[PDB]
């Protein structure tokens, strides 16, 4: 995929940094003079980074603010001669809150393999649940699984209130199968019609009975199964993609945290 | 329609044969079907 | 294949001047074409070697005519008095 | 690249050892410096 | 109208028996009278050719010998000129479509003599064509622009949107532009309109051949890691003449003639001067011209004579020399002498430039006069006016000119085809891509360019591949932007495609298709193992001779077998994918993707994983 | 002005080779306008043997395998039949050597590309509310009419 | 006029084209497709300056040029020509580009409002 | 679009073009002139 | 009017022409529209006489 698309694909989900008042980036150097810096997908961890910069230097914290930049503009620093701007160093990296952390890693070792280690920040999605617009339809990738869930019980509740009225439909045309059925027993003298048509209502009433244990074991079958993925490697595969891969990536759409439910 | 053109082709045939009786001759039973080919569709044309 | 070039012209950009080959029947001349609304016509022109030429098309409209329409308007008077002027005076000194 | 991460506080590892103590604690294996 | 065929007959003597042709004697050119010897007599014994020649009926070979010698004037023209045409006729022909011979005698007058469809040619009318199923003819679907023929009454070039210039076989991009000024701009004149261009310089090089050359050994490292050794600066400098590389000069303005060859004459016989003994190839084949069939080319052949061509290719190159590298050429300085002469006799020929294209005082008998070319006078060239330089490789220079104007009336000359000067060679090659060149920006963005296509791509993005470096090309969706309320969040569709990153679900996909390619390539290894085990086993008819062809059949043997084991894994591995589901599918071609280098056929197991992949053809 | 078209060339193709070779570990690992132009001033297959008369290859790459893929009476006309013998004799004469200035019959092609492509795969409904029946000498107009029908009449017979 | 549309030799009209015997000449062609009906026959057109004309006048509603009769019949009537055909290697006019009897081949002219110098 | 497209959608024109109905009322005078060329 | 997919459906899967004749003159159809719209024209009378003396 083209460098324009994935930006014009990643900008509905912004990024949280913090920088001095003059548009410079405040970083961590540590040993060997390599700098680390960050950029946090919630405003309450820059908080905690700069109150944690006042208690041992006012100066910085006291000249610092709160930047909130789209993931376009963070994509763009990313891939370009990071030795332009000059780079001994200075590993970008990102910071998940760890209630999704949480969530992804019961989530991750429920499915079978047990493991308390998770690589980048997690994002969430939902096989069968996909965003349609007057045209083509979307698959959404959501951020925090709290409006991942929001989404897929109405979903859920939505699809299945349909396959219920849909089995009222098949129960309303076998109340007519029923009518018929009594036009088809014992109207007419005893022999081969009136036999063939007795087990003609057995199987279709079974087959009525069967679909309605599988509306209900659909019913009983629980919300789609939610799989997660790591960021960095969802982009990293959508930069480097073509052919139907690409196909598949030119309609994934990215929902901003916390929108669903304001 | 396909009974009309095969008798619309025998027309433009026997024509073009009663016209000319020289190359009438079976010698000429594929280069008159050039002809006729040609005579179903429309008037030949020179360069000039 | 016998036209070599058309140029549009007039302030609306309707008519063309086309112009002949040598191969076209009476050699070649320059010949004043109006044109009908027809949006199959530059297709036409260009996929037969055609080099087809536009003019300059000032964007305003109205500060673009304004000078001359003017002139329009008053010309005319002064073409009536230079005619009489040369008759009753040039003359009649 | 990514960071590794382990929720124990929630240690991490890059490719320098973040601790982002539940607060934060940037270890090292101090944050006085400003971009170019 | 074409289709005028004819038989095969053997015309090409298969020239292993020429030696036999030309090293005999009692022989002759002519034919025997119908009387006692019928047609096809070539051999006339002692007697027979003794009453021959005493009867009149052939003149020996040594009397046509004696003739042509004492034959002079109009007799010996025209012999040589019928026995031209008897050759041109009946030995060298054309093959067509079909596998005809066409001669180049009967060709020659359907071009040259057919004036109705000249005409017909010289205009464009576009004469539709009736469909030859008898019941109506109308006329085709074809139709057709033909974005060449689109193009006429531009001035320029001939815009022509891309696989039509790849189908009309237009391999040479474009890697570098400069211009030769009489005077550089400078910005503190006044706007700098001091500046005098003279003429505008562009470089073009064949972009298979600089992928198929310089693709195996520069491509796949950092580009600029690359740039910054002189390795491969070098390499480009020296590697010149097998790309073809072309330069072209368009005259920026009206130029006479005399100072522009005493201008390129000095500014080319100081890099003739300081130049060194080269670097060439050394030929791996002889590659004779195909006679029989004059167009018959041969590489498609040999790129795929066993499909195996490596070692085949190999067993060639063992004759003449190794590859002194990953490219494949086998290079060769020059040697204490072929270094003097050579810059000799160039610095010969461009000592004879000034009053060739000018002899005498009177322009109106120059060669030039009498084109346009130049003005009517001969005295200028004419402003758009440009001059084409192309490079073969054994010190072949080939120059072109073309006018300037409208694409429909423009021509095309050929200048002359120089052959055998390494000098001239070198000389130019260095003066637009050497240490000091005639613009320094033009090479160096020549190199960077040059660079670009051996990482498997093209400049001119001709293949529309959304990964191109400088030009990619989109898809025509809209990037989706998700809705607040929960109203298109249908829920209702039947399979979303799997887009999420390396998780629980993938792991154990990437397990269970493991699994299974693993059985497929121990069903592969034992195909492998029968395969050559029959071979082996077979009672071989064979007799103890032909080591090169025993080599190749042994090895093609074994590309049989490879063949076996990637029948095998491919029934197997599709066997295993229609059980698997599609997501398994969507991984495997994910990961055949990936692991495909980006420059060659096949390199950086992931090799095993992208063959099966290849058997999944 | 094209070197910084250059270096973004360079960077995006350092990105491509880079992530590629990353995802090829990773994946392996989990397992287990200036430059739109175009010209021919030969035949493309006789440069490129005239070229490999001077290559061993080992193998045949992206670009060269896409062309031998692609190597192997919608256009019956007099004309293409005559256009495809002036590339014949052209080609031989290119080939053949190996006022004395002399014109090609076919001009050389020069050529641009596109940049910025995609991927290859009535009546009307008036109505008033009373009819204008116009109500509010007539005598001829009486006399016309009976005239009129009564001409007809014997006009039938 | 009706009679001086073809090149018919019909006795109504002057006579422009004579045989060397004084009769008019005529260039009617049988149609093969249709005999038995002499009004679908095919006939060469006059020239021009040797025919008879009215003159009508018409006036044109408000929506002529979008409704596109004027273009459907242009764009009808100049897509035919000559053919090329392999069957026979010829070159053919067909049928279905020839003028039958009566009808002639439209020339549409407009006029500039600044040629007028009022 | 349109009404009833299902009946909708249920000899030599093609060679010789359609025959033009406006000159009928020609016919007979045109056979004339073809059986007496005196005329 | 909408048709259901069954018209079509036995009109070109039958072979025959005057199958497919059948199939067309016997398939069936429904209009939405007679439950969502109610299309009606009107001309606003006039209430003085055009040749009056008001007027
Ligand atoms: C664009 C630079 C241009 C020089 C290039 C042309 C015009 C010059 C270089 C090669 C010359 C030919 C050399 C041998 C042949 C054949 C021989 O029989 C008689 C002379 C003739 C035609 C010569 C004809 C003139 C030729 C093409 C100007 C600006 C210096
Ligand atoms: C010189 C820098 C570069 C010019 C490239 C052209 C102008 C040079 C390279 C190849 C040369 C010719 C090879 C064969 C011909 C014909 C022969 O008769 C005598 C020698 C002559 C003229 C050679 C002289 C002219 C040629 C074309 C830039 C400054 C354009």
């Amino acid at each position: 995929m083209a460098k324009d698309e994935v930006k014009a694909r990643l900008a509905p989900v912004p990024v949280y940094t913090v920088a001095n008042p003059k548009n410079e980036f405040v970083l961590v150097a540590g040993e060997n003079n390599t700098q680390l810096g960050f950029f946090f997908f919630r405003k309450e961890d820059a908080e905690a980074l700069i109150e944690k910069i006042r208690e041992e230097n006012p100066r910085l914290a006291r000249d610092s603010k709160i930047l909130r930049v789209p993931m376009d503009n963070v994509y763009e620093v990313f891939t370009t001669p990071r030795e332009q701007t000059g780079l001994q160093g200075i590993h970008f990296r990102f910071m998940p809150d760890m209630k999704q952390v949480a969530h992804a890693l019961q989530l991750y070792k429920d499915a079978g393999v047990p493991t308390r280690q998770f690589i980048g920040v997690p994002v969430f999605q939902a096989e069968g649940l996909t965003v349609t617009t007057r045209d083509m339809q979307y698959v959404p990738l959501f951020l925090c699984k709290e409006d991942l869930d929001i989404a897929v019980q109405s979903a859920y509740v939505q699809r299945n209130a349909a396959q219920i009225k849909l089995y009222k439909d098949k129960a309303d045309k076998y109340q007519a199968d029923y009518d018929q059925i009594a036009s088809q027993l014992e109207a007419a003298a005893n022999g081969r019609e009136r036999g063939g048509l007795e087990s003609r209502l057995a199987k279709a009433r079974v087959k009525l009975e069967a679909a309605r244990d599988k509306v209900e074991s659909v019913e009983r079958a629980p919300l789609p199964k939610v799989e997660v993925g790591s960021f960095e490697e969802v982009v990293m595969r959508m930069t480097a993609s073509a052919g139907n891969e690409l196909a598949a990536w030119s309609q994934v759409m990215f929902v901003a945290p916390e929108l669903l439910r304001d | 329609v396909e009974a009309a053109y095969s008798a619309y082709l025998r027309r433009i045939a026997e024509a073009y044969l009663a016209e000319h009786p020289q190359m009438a001759a079976p010698e000429h039973a594929a280069h008159v079907a050039r002809v006729v080919r040609s005579r179903a569709l429309g008037t030949p044309l020179s360069f000039d | 294949g016998h036209v070599a070039r058309v140029r549009f012209y007039g302030p609306e950009k309707n008519k063309v001047m086309a112009t002949t080959r040598a191969s076209a029947p009476g050699g070649e001349r320059l010949c004043k074409v109006v044109l009908p609304p027809d949006p199959e016509l530059l297709d036409h022109l260009v996929s037969n070697g055609v080099v087809v030429d536009t003019g300059v098309t000032e964007d305003d409209r109205l500060r673009a005519s304004l000078l001359v329409q003017m002139l329009r308007y008053t010309v005319p008077f002064m073409v009536i008095s230079g005619l009489f002027w040369m008759i009753h005076t040039w003359i009649l000194d | 690249x990514x960071x590794x991460y382990x929720x124990x506080x929630x240690x991490x590892x890059x490719x320098x050892x973040x601790x982002x103590x539940x607060x934060v604690h940037v270890f090292r294996k101090x944050x006085x410096x400003x971009x170019x | 109208d074409l289709s005028r065929p004819a038989e095969s007959l053997p015309a090409r003597a298969d020239e292993a028996a020429v030696q036999a042709a030309l090293a005999d004697d009692g022989g002759w050119v002519g034919t025997p009278d119908p009387s006692k010897y019928a047609a096809g007599t070539t051999q006339l014994s002692a007697r027979e050719l003794q009453e021959e020649v005493a009867k009149g009926n052939v003149m020996t070979w040594k009397d046509f010998k004696q003739q042509v010698s004492g034959l002079q004037g109009p007799e010996r023209e025209a012999l040589l000129a019928l026995v031209a045409q008897r050759v041109a006729a009946e030995r060298m022909f054309f093959t067509l479509e079909d596998g005809s011979k066409v001669s180049l005698w009967d060709l020659q007058q359907y071009v040259d003599n057919n004036p109705e469809l000249a005409a017909l040619a010289a205009s464009v009318r576009r004469i539709a064509v009736a469909d030859p199923e008898d019941p109506a003819g109308r006329p085709l679907p074809g139709g057709g622009a033909s974005g060449l023929d689109r193009s006429r009454g531009l001035t320029g070039a001939a815009h022509m949107s891309g696989q039509e210039a790849e189908e009309l076989e237009l391999d040479w991009g474009q890697v570098g532009r400069g211009a030769l000024w009489r005077r550089r701009p400078t910005r503190w004149l006044l706007g700098g309109l001091d500046g005098v261009k003279d003429w505008e310089l562009e470089a073009y090089a064949h972009e298979p051949l600089a992928n198929q050359l310089l693709g195996a050994k520069y491509g796949g490292r950092d580009p600029r890691a690359v740039v910054a050794d002189p390795a491969y600066a070098a390499d480009v400098l020296r590697a010149g003449p097998l790309l073809g590389m072309t330069f072209v000069l368009r005259a920026a303005r009206d130029l006479p003639l005399q100072e522009v060859a005493s201008s390129w004459r000095g500014l080319l016989g100081n890099y003739l001067q300081r130049q060194a003994p080269l670097s060439l190839p050394k030929a791996v084949r002889p590659a004779h011209l195909d006679p029989t069939d004059l167009n018959g080319v041969a590489w498609p052949a040999l790129l795929s004579r066993p499909a195996a061509a490596a070692h085949a290719a190999a067993e060639a190159e063992a004759a003449g020399a190794v590859p002194d590298d990953e490219m494949g050429v086998a290079w060769r300085v020059q040697s204490g002498k072929e270094a003097a002469a050579s810059v000799a006799a160039a610095q010969q020929l461009l000592q004879s430039l000034p009053d060739a294209l000018c002899p005498g005082p009177s322009p109106a008998a120059w060669p030039l006069t009498g084109t346009k070319l130049v003005d009517e006078g001969g005295r200028n060239w004419r402003r758009g006016g440009s001059v084409w330089v192309t490079l073969q490789p054994e010190g072949g220079v080939l120059v072109q000119a073309q006018t300037g104007g409208v694409v429909g009336e423009q021509e095309s000359y050929l200048l002359t085809h120089v052959q055998g000067q390494e000098a001239l060679a070198g000389a130019v090659m260095s003066a637009f891509m050497g240490p000091q060149p005639l613009d320094p920006e033009l090479a160096a963005a020549a190199r960077s360019v040059l660079l670009v296509p051996a990482n498997g791509f093209t400049a001119a993005n001709k293949e529309r591949d959304p990964n191109h470096p400088l030009y990619p090309s989109f898809t025509g969706v809209r990037p989706g932007r998700a809705p607040r309320d929960v109203a298109a969040y249908t829920l209702a569709g039947g399979r979303t495609p799997l887009l999420a990153a390396g998780g629980p679900g993938e792991a154990k996909l990437a397990s269970e298709l493991r699994t299974v390619m693993e059985a497929a390539l121990a069903a592969a290894a034992r195909a492998e193992a029968e395969a050559l085990a029959d071979a082996a086993t077979s009672p071989s008819s064979t007799s103890s001779r032909a080591a090169p062809a025993a080599a190749l059949a042994e090895a093609e043997a074994a590309e049989a077998r490879r063949a076996r084991g990637r029948a095998a894994a491919a029934a197997v591995m599709a066997e295993g994918l229609r059980r698997l589901g599609p997501d398994a599918v969507a991984m495997l071609e994910r990961t055949a993707a990936e692991a495909e280098a980006p420059q060659g056929g096949g390199a950086v197991t992931s090799s095993d994983i992208f063959s099966l992949a290849r058997t999944l053809e | 002005n094209d070197l910084i078209s250059i270096k973004y060339c360079f960077n995006n193709l350092y990105n491509y080779i880079s992530n590629k070779t990353a995802l090829s570990t990773k994946n392996l690992f989990l397992f287990s306008l200036p430059y739109l132009k175009a010209i021919s001033p030969l035949y493309s297959k006789f440069m490129i043997d005239h070229s490999l008369k001077f290559i061993t290859p080992k193998t045949t790459l992206k670009l060269l395998q896409h062309k031998l893929n692609k190597s192997p009476h919608s256009n019956s006309r007099p004309l293409n039949h005559y256009n495809q013998a002036l590339k014949l004799i052209n080609g031989y004469e290119q080939y053949k050597n190996n006022q004395n200035i002399t014109k090609l019959k076919l001009n050389l092609t020069k050529t641009t590309v596109p940049f910025k492509t995609l991927i290859k795969k009535n009546g009307h409904l008036s109505v008033v509310s009373n009819a204008n029946l116009l109500t509010g000498k007539r005598l001829n107009s009486y006399l016309i009419y009976v005239n009129q029908n009564l001409k007809k009449f014997i006009q039938l017979n | 006029h009706p009679w001086s549309a073809s090149v018919l030799g019909h006795p109504a009209t002057h006579p422009f084209y004579e045989d060397s015997a004084h009769n008019r000449v005529s260039m009617l062609r049988p149609n093969p497709a249709a005999p038995e009906d002499v009004t679908q026959w095919f006939c060469a057109e006059m020239p021009e300056w040797d025919m008879e004309k009215y003159r009508f006048y018409v006036d044109l509603p408000g929506d002529f040029w979008e409704s596109g009769v004027l273009q459907r019949h242009l764009a009808a009537q100049r897509a035919e020509g000559a053919v090329w055909d392999p069957a026979s290697g010829q070159y053919i006019l067909p049928y279905r580009a020839q003028k039958k009897v009566f009808q002639v081949s439209t020339e549409v002219q407009l006029l500039d409002p600044q040629e007028s110098w009022d | 679009y349109g009404e009833g497209g299902l009946r909708r959608l249920l000899a030599l024109e093609a060679v010789v073009g359609k025959a033009p109905a406006t000159t009928g009322r020609y016919r007979r005078d045109l056979e004339l002139l073809l059986a007496h060329p005196e005329l | 009017p909408r048709y259901s997919p069954e018209a079509l459906a036995a009109l070109y899967g039958s072979s025959s022409s005057k199958g497919k004749a059948a199939a067309a003159a016997a398939a069936q159809h429904d209009t939405p529209a007679l439950r969502h719209l109610d299309v009606s024209y009107h001309g606003t009378g006039s209430a003085v006489a055009p040749g009056s003396g008001t007027a």
